């Protein structure tokens, strides 16, 4: 259940919700890693 | 002004997201159902078979 | 004086028959029981040992009595071939039931034979066009090709093929058959008067097409052979008079389904599904028949009936391996209104290669079929969130494929009762050029609407000034 | 002890008796037990008969005598039905007395051919509004009533009998229509109540209810609609014209999957037989509309699937579905929002229904189909003033179509309903004022504009001057 | 008598059940008096289950059935070369004759533990995708996987075309000898094949092997076997072979078929117990042998056809965990016409940068996991944001990169053509360059290092390197070639 | 109950509880007896077994037994093979909800959810 | 084994790949035998079959084994019989994942579903247990915000909800590691870290001494001075 719709799973097993949780994700750590 | 028209906007988009959430959640629990009864026949046609012979 | 042999055994269509005598009928063999009707015909599947065969009824069984007398006679079931058998009706064991006496031909043919062989084969990439926008463009048909076309209960094979029919069939040059297997009796009443009101048919002058059927009300049997029947007449137009003939079988999923009442009676331990284990090699000492020889061509297109909407059933399964192009119809397009509903991604064409089509036709195949996956992709967001959620990039792409997913629509004419939308025939180059230029963006100004159910791009502008108005 | 006419029983169970001898017995022969119990002969093995029992197991014991019949599996037939009500094997269960048969036919009777038939032209006239508007039935039709328990199906069937009476009474042979019922695995209770529904709109007269109920052994179920088709069938061979419901061809499959599985037969897809197809597809192949040289008489098929959660994808739903004529589809949410008549319209079609609708209700309803479909997709997204225009027609012909129970109407009462709502008399109405339109407007024309309703009766058709006629009734009761 | 030669009980569905045979071997080829050839696989007290080779029209109750002597086998040798055959070596290609250098049986045993050497040599598709991001070796076994029409046979028809390079030289150690298996295909799809690989000479070293989709079920059975003894002699005789099975989905059906009919009771959706043996006995035969064996090998592409994509089902799973990784073909990437269509993050060489020419291993370094940097960053564009121009970098790279591993079939490339390319596309060369124009750019850069740098190509070909000599060599024909 | 009804000329209630476990427990004696097991696991008979209960709760012209009747529902679908033959016979429901109840209504029934074929 | 066990009175390591392919064969045989199948195409002696095996595979008075084998989990379905079955006979699982492994996470195991007997503060000590529980607190509240993240995106994160999110994205990377024999796969030459070092170098990251460094410095790493290590060398 927690995890269920955000955290990724295999390729082939793919939301688009997990998809875009992974994107605005990804895009957030590396606006944070790029200040430090 | 434009706040007060984007979280009401927001509110009425939230709303339909849940609603619409709540129809697919009826469909794939039917969808879940009809698979869940196959399942149950088709692994016992397996073990009938394999009985018969 | 002949062999015979006496019944021993009934259950539905199987029919075990001893022979008192040293000589058993081969398998395959008809055997005839005298009945005041006339005959009952039996094939011959299995020799049981103790002098008894298992056999096949090619009718009903009811009254059959233990003891009962059979005759060999001493070959399969046979049906007349060559040019009698045009403007005719035949069943699966040859003979008339058009009231219209014999069919005077000089030959008559077993219906089980060997396919060609390796050194026979005879191959070939030359296009058949349909005059139908998406099957033109997606995925075109081969000729002398095996065309397949899948559909669940009521989503359009029967209207397809008749379309397909009606464009193809007339200035074929070449002769047709149509084989009704376990189809709907009343479909066939239906075809017979059509093909008399286009002059395909003629009674008192020139045929162009022979008609073959056992239909749905038929015990399985019938149904199973009935398609080697029409098919042994396609085979001799083929080899004896080097031909190029249209087959066209409705429903060939039918034969498969006929196999498999029969297969528990006949002894088989039944494979996934309940369907004979052997069901991959009577497919295709069916299908391999059906083919081009350096003797003659056959083009086939078949309506593959898919049971419970489920692809992955067996028998439509089977049958995929068998086809140079293969139209899938949704239920899920069907519903949105889409005819015919032919499902984009899914149906394939060994043809759509720029060394065949050209460049630019397989570059705006890509791209129709770029843009409809990307809106697919999508419609998990769409669905929960709404289309606001998406970049301007992609809000233009769903744009863009709802009008390809409509202009991929088609009025078709022997639809112009379901539709009261006079049918339109599409030429292939003009469905690349107008697809092309939807691409391109020349039309992003023209509302959804006026690509629905229409011809070409001129239809789609004429639409859109009438909506205008 | 002549074992070429009699056998010995020598296991019984599963609903399956093993006979010793009966060696001249023919397949699908009926046989009589000791105890009166009948049963049908299968398997015909070597040394042993296999005999599928009419009735419990406990009415047959090993070591009882078994009779050939000397007949395959048949039924009475004939006028003589008319009125009566039978069990699968056509014995009387009314209490009024035997059957005075016109001869016997058998259970399986191959369906006609190609050259015997002719297309449907003639219409089978509902009385329903959403019915014979959106989707018109035909003589020698099939066409499939489904959707899920309690949605209506039934009671479309049950209309379309009481509506018979219009004719029914008259002297016109070809207009009449005899109605056969099949009630397959129902409540006997129920049968019983819907029979005295039918004998109180004297409805029962021209109608013949064959029932293999709850509680009968599976292969009566499994064997009435068959008994039935033949009982319709001499109406049909003998240049008149009937309509059968089998009610319902689900429950049929259900039995039939019974003794398929007891007789130890490979299950298949929803552990059903590979033969349940042809179950179906025999029967239903048998309703037809015969040609002239074959006396022009038709039966007509509403067979009925009852669908589990509105899966129509189901085995028997598409088994059936790729056999009948189209499908009238009965919605489990418009039936619960009170839309009865419940018909999805955009799943609803009948393919060889058009050239059988009557003409003036054709040439009235031009566009109701589609617009329907249309509003019903615009009525979902909802404010655009075009999009609110398509939703004030759709809401009142929605409304316009509702129609209670046991209340058919003549077609001369339904043209002048459909003319209003599809050109905009109703759009000013209030919604809740439709049925109190209905009403009134009837009653209105019945009496002001009887000549009117009189024509439309009688040619079917509407000429200009018939049209102008009717706008200016319409107009004029729309004002007041 | 007996012991040699039996009487048929009962006949049906390609199955004998017969009467004697006493002295018969199980799994031993048995002649029946009307011409058709049978096989015996059920040994019983009274009677022997035999297989048919081919029709039962023929054959009959109280029929003569005589032993062969023979465990079921098949010719093998270099004569084979250029031939068709059918699954026991008959010739269907209509040219007399097979020349035999002996006989093997169906059936052998896989190399050993000892007898086997890592695999180190590559076996060269010419496809960029596949001899970039998933090298085969000689002695892998290479899945290829994917639902029907996704590039299966393409893939695998392709690495056939390519082994032109190397079987027109005189070097032995570095032809490769093709042998197709055609296991329940269409016999018209088998002709469009060979005609294909005579139309680019490439018969002359190819083998086909054909149990189409009429013939017997113990031919589509049997046919991957026998192919596989075929292969083997080359693998014996100090030289290399690739086996495409294609494919066994359908032999796998097969095998179901028979053992149902012999009545051996089923397992799991009705194939045989042991259908996992059926597949993993004849991939094990594709093997590396060492130095003391001499040095031959059987490189193995067996074909899976999955159904939308399901590679959860029995069979898939089956030969996917047989296998030295897969590759792995999508429908979605085949329809946009990205085509090899392999899905690269999933599509895996378990052998890995040992069975890679040096020189691709070096001007590839990245691009597997570039691939998922790339990907990585195709989920930022749909999320609608604008940022990150150091990702603007890596982000039109990748797209770049995807167009570049793009390739037209029947058109494979020699190494020192794709070293040149992908080290263009790696180093960011092509970052500046037109999407619809990197098509041409590649065959008018291989015209210019044709004509001028001829030697540079020669030298990649030769030593499978490239020095720090060459690494600029290349380099400054790169950034002088972008200016036109 | 049929007793009561037919000597005593009674209206009779006859309560079970559960009517699953009946379904259930012909179920168990069909696979024990070595019959092909239907669909989702069901005994073949299914729908003769419940309809020869059934067919028995009816009026006479003496009186009549009226059923009321405990009804699971397997892994709550309603299309399961037991509910769905189960609710062929069906002539009313009256649905207790723990919804209800709780706002301190008693007896607990929702009175939407709660249906009748008599409602008529 | 049993016999360096029993009578060499031995410490023997078992390693086993792969004990799948034990019930598996079993399983191909199992119709001609005569047996009535199970559910999934087993046989019905398919726990006691295991049993008869693994608990000849343990420690006695006479000696010790130590056992490690390699389970296939086939179409990555836990709750296949054969993994299933074989659970109850382990003291540790280590379960891979292909979630994992396909974020380029090696070794792939599941920090949440592996399990051990000895995870126990009477076994490791209090300080290597509570690090250990909450690493896999932080990994499971991680779970549920991708979901929050996945619709509403940041903005309804709180300042600790995004420290969370970080941490734990250096936790996961942290527990990958350069294996020495999949040197061929990797490139970079295989790291061996003491269990000291990883006890105090998670705990170091738990407390928060190095919510300054990059991501990229967790990864594919050994202990946490090889973190630092590779911190500066991506800051030049
Ligand atoms: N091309 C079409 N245009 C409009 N309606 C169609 C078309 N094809 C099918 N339909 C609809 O589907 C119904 C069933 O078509 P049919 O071809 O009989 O289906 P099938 O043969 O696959 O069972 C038709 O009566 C019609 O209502
Ligand atoms: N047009 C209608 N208006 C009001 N009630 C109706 C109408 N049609 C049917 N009903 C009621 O709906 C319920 C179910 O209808 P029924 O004919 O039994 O459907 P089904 O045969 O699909 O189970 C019955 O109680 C019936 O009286
Ligand atoms: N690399 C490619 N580029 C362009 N088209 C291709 C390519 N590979 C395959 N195709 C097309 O796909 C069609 C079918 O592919 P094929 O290899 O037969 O797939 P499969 O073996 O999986 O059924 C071929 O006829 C060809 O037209
Ligand atoms: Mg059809
Ligand atoms: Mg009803
Ligand atoms: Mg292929």
């Amino acid at each position: 259940s927690e995890g269920s719709t955000g955290t990724p799973r295999g390729s082939g097993s793919e939301d688009s919700f997990v998809k875009r949780a992974r994107a605005t994700e990804d895009f957030f750590v590396r606006q944070r890693e790029k200040e430090q | 002004q434009g706040y007060a028209a984007e979280i009401s906007a927001r509110r009425n988009a939230m709303d339909n997201a849940s609603k619409n959430a709540g129809d697919m959640i009826n469909r794939y629990s039917i969808l879940y159902n009809r698979t869940r009864q196959a399942v149950i026949t088709n692994e016992l046609v397996d073990i009938i078979t394999g009985a018969s012979s | 004086t002949p062999i015979t042999g006496k019944v021993t055994a009934v259950i539905g269509a199987i029919v075990d028959v001893h022979f008192e005598q040293s000589e058993l009928p081969a398998i395959l063999n008809a055997l005839e029981i005298k009945t005041p009707q006339g005959k009952l015909v039996l094939e011959v599947a299995q020799h049981l040992g103790e002098n008894t065969v298992r056999t096949i009824a090619m009718d009903g069984t009811e009254g059959l009595v233990r003891g009962e007398k059979v005759l060999d006679t001493g070959g399969p079931i046979s049906v007349p071939v060559g040019r009698e058998t045009l403007g005719r009706i035949i069943n699966v064991i040859g003979e008339p039931i058009d009231e219209r006496g014999p069919i005077k031909s000089k030959l008559r043919k077993p219906i089980h034979a060997d396919p060609p062989s390796f050194a026979e084969q005879s191959t070939s990439a030359e296009i058949l066009e349909t005059g139908i926008k998406v099957v033109d463009l997606l995925a075109p048909y081969a000729r002398g090709g095996k065309i397949g076309l899948f559909g669940g209960a009521g989503v359009g094979k029967t209207v397809f093929i008749q379309e397909l029919i009606n464009n193809i069939a007339k200035a074929h040059g070449g002769f047709s058959v149509f084989t009704g297997v376990g189809e709907r009796t009343r479909e066939g009443n239906d075809l017979y008067r059509e093909m008399k009101e286009t002059g395909v048919i003629n009674l008192e002058g020139e045929s162009k097409v022979a008609l073959v059927f056992g239909q749905m009300n038929e015990p399985p049997g019938a149904r199973a052979r009935v398609a080697l029947t029409g098919l042994t007449i396609a085979e001799y137009f083929r080899d004896e008079e080097g031909q190029d003939v249209l087959l066209f079988i409705d429903n060939i999923f039918r034969f498969t389904q006929a196999g498999s009442e029969v297969s528990a009676l006949l002894g088989r331990i039944p494979s996934a599904v309940g369907y004979q284990p052997t069901l991959a090699t009577d497919m295709g000492l069916l299908q391999e028949r059906i083919t081009t020889t350096k003797k003659g061509s056959v083009t086939s297109v078949q309506a593959v009936y898919v049971p419970a909407d489920d692809l992955t059933d067996p028998a439509p399964a089977t049958t995929f391996a068998h086809l140079d192009a293969t139209t899938v119809l949704s239920r899920g397009i069907s519903e949105l209104g889409i005819y015919p509903a032919v499902d984009p991604l899914d149906s394939k064409s060994r043809l759509l290669d720029a060394a065949v089509v050209g460049q630019e036709h397989y570059d705006v195949a890509s791209k129709v079929q770029e843009t409809l996956q990307t809106y697919k992709s999508l419609q998990d967001i769409i669905a929960i969130l709404g289309m606001d959620e998406l970049s301007e990039q992609d809000k233009l792409t769903v744009e863009r494929a709802r009008k390809i997913q409509r202009f991929l629509s088609q009025p078709f004419a022997v639809a112009e009762v379901f539709t009261g939308i006079p049918g339109k025939l599409v030429r292939l180059k003009d469905t690349v050029a107008s697809f092309k230029a939807v691409l391109e963006g020349k039309y992003d100004n023209i509302p959804e609407h006026a690509f629905y159910m229409v011809g070409g791009i001129e239809d789609v502008v004429a639409k859109a000034e009438k909506l205008a108005a | 002890a002549n074992l070429n006419e009699t056998g010995r029983v020598l296991a019984v169970g599963d609903g399956i008796a093993r006979v010793f001898g009966l060696n001249n017995i023919q397949a699908e022969e009926l046989v009589e037990f000791s105890s009166g119990v009948k049963g049908m002969a299968l398997n015909l093995e070597p040394g042993q008969v296999g005999i599928v029992l009419f009735g419990s197991d406990r009415l047959v014991k090993e070591g009882e005598l078994v009779k050939r019949t000397g007949n395959i599996v048949d039924v009475p037939v004939g006028p003589g039905l008319l009125g009566r009500v039978v069990d699968a094997l056509g014995n009387p269960i009314d209490g009024k007395g035997p059957i005075d048969a016109a001869g016997r036919s058998r259970a399986q009777v191959k369906a006609p051919g190609i050259l015997p038939r002719r297309s449907v032209h003639e219409p089978v006239q509902t009385g329903l509004k959403a019915v014979d508007a959106l989707v018109p039935i035909g003589r020698g039709q099939r066409e499939l009533i489904i959707g899920d328990r309690q949605t209506g199906k039934t009671a479309v069937a049950l209309d379309t009998i009481l509506n018979q009476k219009r004719w029914n009474n008259g002297s016109d042979e070809s207009k009449k229509l005899y109605c056969v019922y099949v009630a397959v695995g129902q409540k006997r209770s129920t049968v019983a109540q819907l029979v005295q529904t039918l004998e109180q709109h004297d409805a029962m007269k021209y109608s013949i209810i064959v029932a293999a109920t709850a509680s009968e052994a599976a292969p009566l179920q499994y064997l009435a609609p068959f008994t039935a088709a033949s009982i319709g069938e001499w109406f049909r061979d003998n240049g008149k014209h009937a309509l059968i419901v089998y009610d319902d061809l689900s429950k049929q499959a259900v039995a039939y999957r019974q003794l398929s599985l007891l007789l130890r037969r490979p299950p298949g897809r929803e552990a059903y037989p590979g033969d349940v197809f042809y179950l179906h597809s025999r029967l239903l192949e048998r309703a037809a509309k015969l040609s002239e040289k074959e006396g022009s008489g038709s039966l007509t098929a509403l067979p009925v699937i009852e669908t589990q959660g509105g899966d129509v994808s189901a085995y028997i739903p598409t088994n059936v579905i790729s056999i009948t004529d189209g499908q009238i589809f009965l919605e489990a949410e418009l039936f619960y929002k009170g839309i009865r008549p419940a018909i999805n319209v955009g799943l609803s079609v009948s393919r060889v229904g058009s050239a059988a609708q009557v003409k003036a209700l054709k040439q009235v309803a031009g566009s109701l189909k589609l617009f329907l479909a249309q509003y019903r997709e615009v009525a979902a997204f909802a404010l655009d003033a075009s999009t609110k225009q398509t939703l004030v027609r759709g809401e009142r012909l929605t409304q316009l179509l509702k129609q209670n129970q046991y209340s058919p109407l003549a077609t001369e009462e339904q043209v002048p309903l459909i003319y209003a709502g599809v050109n905009g008399h109703l759009d000013g109405i209030e919604l809740s004022r439709i049925g109190e339109f209905e009403s009134s407007f009837l009653s209105y024309l019945k009496s002001n504009h009887n000549e009117l309703l009189t024509e439309i009766r009688e040619k079917g058709e509407l000429s200009k001057e018939l049209l102008a006629s009717l706008k200016s009734a319409t107009e004029s009761f729309v004002a007041t």
